[PDB]
């Protein structure tokens, strides 16, 4: 599925994105467009044999395992092709253990490069939230 | 965490020299684990670094093809190949490693070449010299 901005924005609203950790909404929604472009079955295969899965392009060498990338911690616990779903609810979960255990948004090196620093409300003005 | 630095030395130029580090404390990584030389009069420069356990590389210009890093068995510790010395290497030389677990792909060398943006953890530096 290819969410829409506002969409998006709304069933991340009802996952409890919203100020998580202290990130306001926007944050996720910004992140999700420069990561996966909104597409959930986005996937991205790296250099080193690993791939990114989903709408917010998780990483199988530490946080999902998809079977075929030696030495995945699989820090989420969970299989890489549970985050294709287009139920942004596996993701999310992962996404928020890899907020919560210190890494920040940093981790989304597309949230750090085209959303920090910048006006990131306005990502999510104009929604029916 | 710490990092643990060994080698360096005194070489003539031309020679080969090897550096180690040693990241102790994690739980999980580090991400990253690179080199940074400081010499005198001249600005902080980042000469190696590599993806954890991906084990990809990337390296300085002025040290493609000399310089040769590599990580053992997962054992959270790199080393450093310096060949073909040259006395403009001589330099302070320092660990560097990375603590964020990214959740896309990231490339180590990116903040190697940038500041060294996102290393946060650093080690004592050793002293390199390179003599004619």
């Amino acid at each position: 599925k290819v969410f829409g901005r506002c969409e998006l924005a709304a069933a991340m609203k009802r996952h409890g994105l919203d100020n998580y950790r202290g990130y306001s909404l926007g944050n996720w929604v910004c992140a999700a467009k420069f990561e996966s472009n909104f597409n959930t079955q986005a996937t991205n295969r790296n250099t080193d044999g690993s791939t990114d899965y989903g709408i917010l392009q998780i990483n199988s060498r530490w946080w999902c395992n998809d079977g075929r990338t030696p030495g995945s911690r699989n820090l989420c616990n969970i299989p890489c092709s549970a985050l294709l779903s287009s139920d942004i609810t596996a993701s999310v979960n992962c996404a928020k253990k890899i907020v919560s255990d210190g890494n920040g948004m940093n981790a989304w090196v597309a949230w750090r490069n085209r959303c920090k620093g910048t006006d990131v409300q306005a990502w999510i003005r104009g929604c029916r939230l | 965490v710490q990092l643990q630095a060994s080698g360096g030395g005194s070489v003539q130029a031309g020679g080969s020299l090897r550096l180690s580090c040693a990241a102790s404390g994690y739980t999980i990584g580090p991400y990253c684990m690179g080199w940074f030389r400081q010499a005198p009069g001249k600005e902080r420069e980042g000469v190696a670094a590599i993806n954890m356990g991906g084990g990809i590389t990337y390296y300085a210009d002025s040290v493609k093809g000399r310089f040769t890093i590599s990580q053992d068995n997962a054992k959270n510790t790199v080393y450093l190949l310096m060949n073909s010395l040259e006395p403009e290497d001589t330099a302070i030389y320092y660990c560097a490693a990375d603590s964020t677990i990214y959740a896309s792909y990231y490339e180590c060398g990116h903040g190697l070449s940038t500041g060294g943006y996102g290393y946060d953890s650093w080690g004592q530096g050793t002293q390199v010299t390179v003599s004619s």
